[PDB]
DNA sequence: CCTTGGCGGTTAAAACGCGGGGGACAGCGCGTACGTGCGTTTAAGCGGTGCTAGAGCTGTCTACGACCAATTGAGCGGCCTCGGCACCGGGATTCTGAT
DNA sequence: ATCAGAATCCCGGTGCCGAGGCCGCTCAATTGGTCGTAGACAGCTCTAGCACCGCTTAAACGCACGTACGCGCTGTCCCCCGCGTTTTAACCGCCAAGG
């Protein structure tokens, strides 16, 4: 048996989190996987292009911030930079 | 006795802005569907799924373009669509050259 | 064969789209469009089946033809 | 885990697994997929909040698509930005060009 | 003397700006309205003049091809003289909000 | 200040007509200098925020060219 | 014939093209029939297309192509316009479109 | 930084030869060969990824120049690459 | 005793039909916004000239990343429950038109 | 306006079914340890972006003025809405079949 992949418990704990008392359709489920695969292909890409077009082939974080604010529309984008980069100093902050 | 026209056809609008099920149902879709897929290669079996996936995104598809069409003849100072303003949304979009 | 789809149908069609009142040669007209459109799709997709090497098209080259004609569609595992 | 270790609730070494898998570099760093994460977290978050509120509406309980396409259509960014997007059991707007309203 | 009752001025330019192959909008105050947008989300920026000309080229594309979508929305509206609800549902069919 | 009057009358009108269009109305002007800026602020945004990750003050030919790329408005020429 | 584009009998170099792919982050490996195979796609769409700039720039008496040549031939065509659909040209414009309503009947 | 400008000229000498051209053409002609290389290039890594092989050959290459370009230019275009793979594999 | 196949009941969205009514289309007449010219004013364009941030470009050292054995428990495949909606009749209400 | 009456909304009701809990696995995240060069950074150099101005001139602006498409109106004529009447696509059932 091939296991396959879903991101349904994550974001469901995610659902969890924000409301506590909804509950959700297993299909809408499978859409918010397919809005997870979308949103990371066209930041991924946009991550290669930064690649190309600066001539290197390292990752790091600001990358994929200058990715994000070249994607998303501004206020949404700014909101999920700062929800980004305050996680990354509480995780890099420690280990 | 009959009722004055106009406003059937607006209260179903109403109706039908609510339940998203498919318009058009299923086995004339599908045998449409299999006699154009029938002159690629012959004789291919098919995901029911992917006859679901092919019957949404053909629903979905044809009612925006309706509204965009719809839109064209109501500033068309008019209320009823015609074959020219098929063609007038589809030459803004760019379908045919 | 084209025939199959019925007057109310694009009626309903307009409904969803919410379109007052029809004319006449709109449902030929609608019958070619939509006949065009599943052509480069299915055309795609069965290209997608071909390089598949498989005799079933998948649900998953259909989304993917959906994404190369830029039309992504969520929902069915894309 | 370190998602917990960035308080988080995104598993990141299965992000960086896909990030190998997809050559979408040559190597990778360390802390891009914990923000990659965290922009997904905060977007799902976002966008199943407005769903919550589209629930909220119609007073159910178990999330339709239907609410799911109608708060897009709602937001000016989101709406925006899912422009291409269509979605199975969708539906449109609710709306009414008002002067083909009778008189 | 010849003051003419119009039709061959207005079609003859066309004849002429389509026989033509460079710009319309020259160049500098095309620039100083560029540096104006650009001084508002980063001060102080250099820039190169091909990028500018590549600016002009596109924006006139873009102009013209909402014109020419406009131009047979007024066909369509059996009148010769624009409106600018005809910008505005070309931009609507466009997805160009 | 003020460029976005520098948009001249005429230059509309070689723009009309090269676009083919024959009668101008006189409520056109200003909705073309909107659409135009709106059109100018996204490309540039886009631009500038290349230019950003590139660290050099200046933008170039290509940030442009890629930026417009990214919009799908995709324009040859130039190179990139 | 040592060079392999001498052992191709064409006109593109395949290891640039190899290269390429290599430093794409494209695929992890590539084989040997592959580039050829897509550079000899691309030469001949260079070759095609450029029949197209060859006619339409002998339309007007002139030696050398000029960008309106190359847009005049994209348009005239109908494969090349559904092709470059949402591709401009620097120094392009665009048709003759003379609407009927217009001439002086 | 190279650009295939010479390589325009041998093609243009097998098709037109009497015929000249400028300096921007040329541009444009490399900014259209490098759009449709990063175009097919980047629709096989799809197929890669979306069928799993580490690898790509020419079958792959084959349907994607199926996948973009129409029927005429398509069935052409097989023709000539698999032409090439003949008389390269010949010798 | 087993396949499996044309024949046939069940019925509901599907094709006619009329009539007409309200909406589409030609004309009518004006009229007031708008082409066109002409003279008048203006700013853009072009060619030099200083001219300097600053990008463009080149050594270098490091730390973070590539990569390899344990480990292990979270993530995943299967099972099982109940209350959440899907529809149904009640009944009430609100459009809609003839009045 | 205004009543009668279609059309729709909306409230228990029950049922059934899948969402969600749940639970025992095992394989990738982890943990830790070991090379290594990509890049963060220091610094060199010359280009080009910028600013400025003088001279030229063609391009814009304002107005004079007719005028003619845009438009409001009109009559008209016709042909889709809709409601009624068959009517045929389509589906579960199953008895002969042979075989």
């Amino acid at each position: 048996r091939s296991r396959k992949e879903s991101y349904s418990i994550y974001v469901y704990k995610v659902l969890k989190q924000v409301h506590p008392d909804t509950g959700i359709s297993s299909k809408a489920m499978g859409i918010m996987n397919s809005f997870v695969n979308d949103i990371f292909e066209r930041i991924a890409g946009e991550a290669s292009r930064l690649a190309h077009y600066n001539k290197r082939s390292t990752i790091t974080s600001r990358e994929i911030q200058t990715a994000v604010r070249l994607l998303l529309p501004g206020e949404l984008a700014k909101h999920a930079v700062s929800e980004g980069t305050k996680a990354v100093t509480k995780y890099t902050s420690a280990k | 006795h009959r009722y004055r026209p106009g406003t059937v056809a607006l209260r179903e609008i109403r109706r039908y802005q609510k339940s998203t099920e498919l318009l058009i149902r299923k086995l004339p879709f599908q045998r449409l569907v299999r006699e154009i897929a029938q002159d690629f290669k012959t004789d291919l079996r098919f995901q029911s799924a992917a006859i679901g996936a092919l019957q949404e995104a053909s629903e979905a598809y044809l009612v925006g373009l309706f509204e965009d069409t719809n839109l064209c003849a109501i500033h068309a100072k008019r209320v009823t669509i015609m074959p020219k303003d098929i063609q007038l949304a589809r030459r803004i979009r760019g379908e045919r050259a | 064969n084209i025939q199959g789809i019925t007057k109310p149908a694009i009626r309903r069609l307009a409904r969803r789209g919410g379109v007052k009142r029809i004319s006449g040669l709109i449902y030929e007209e609608t019958r070619g469009v939509l006949k065009v459109f599943l052509e480069n799709v299915i055309r795609d997709a069965v290209t997608y089946t071909e390089h598949a090497k498989r005799k079933t098209v998948t649900a998953m080259d259909v989304v993917y033809a959906l994404k190369r004609q830029g039309r992504t569609l969520y929902g069915f595992g894309g | 885990t370190r998602s917990s270790r960035a308080g988080l609730q995104f598993p990141v070494g299965r992000v960086h697994r896909l990030l190998r898998k997809g050559n979408y570099s040559e190597r990778v760093g360390a802390g891009a997929p914990v923000y990659l994460a965290a922009v997904l977290e905060y977007l799902t978050a976002e966008i199943l909040e407005l769903a919550g509120n589209a629930a909220r509406d119609n007073k159910k309980t178990r999330i339709i698509p239907r609410h799911l396409q109608l708060a897009i259509r709602n937001d000016e960014e989101l709406n925006k930005l899912l422009g291409r997007v269509t979605i199975a059991q969708g539906g449109v707007l609710p709306n009414i060009q008002a002067v083909l309203l009778p008189k």
